[PDB]
């Protein structure tokens, strides 16, 4: 349902989280297209204790390297 | 499978995920359901009872 980077659930703005076994991606509902889980396609709103089934994984910040 | 079985083959999806998708359908976003899932389950069970 969500992804916990640093104590914060990251829900997908559009599409669902999928993992090809080891690496988690965000894809649309009606067509499989994996995308790296960034802050653009995910919105953070939560505490990461209430959601059930949340996986930890990690998110990629497109501004930190720059 | 939610609505996916109404279009083609049934796409097996978890029920909390399907419910969050239904909430996204009506402009409520997934975080509401994933933060109130126990309350929603209790309300649904009470209504069905
Ligand atoms: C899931 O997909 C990812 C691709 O995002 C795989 O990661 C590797 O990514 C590099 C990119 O530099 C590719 O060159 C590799 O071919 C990818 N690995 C594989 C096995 O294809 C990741 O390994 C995939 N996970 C599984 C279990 O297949
Ligand atoms: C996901 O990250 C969380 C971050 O809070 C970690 O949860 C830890 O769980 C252990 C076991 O109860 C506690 O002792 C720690 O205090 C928790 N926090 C940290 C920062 O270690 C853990 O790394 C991951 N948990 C799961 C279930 O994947």
């Amino acid at each position: 349902p969500a992804i916990c980077h640093d104590g914060k659930a990251h829900f997908p703005r559009e599409g669902v989280f999928v993992s090809n076994g080891t690496h988690w991606f965000v894809t649309q509902r009606n067509f499989y297209e994996p995308q790296i889980i960034t802050t653009d396609n995910t919105f953070v709103s939560g505490n990461c204790d209430v959601v059930i089934g949340i996986v930890n994984n990690t998110v990629y910040d497109p501004l930190q390297p720059e | 499978s939610g609505w996916t079985f109404g279009a083609g083959p049934a796409l097996q999806i978890p029920f909390p995920m399907q419910m969050a998708y239904r909430f996204n359908g009506i402009g409520v976003t997934q975080n509401v359901l994933y933060e109130n899932q126990k309350l929603i389950a209790n309300q649904f069970n009470s209504a069905i009872g």
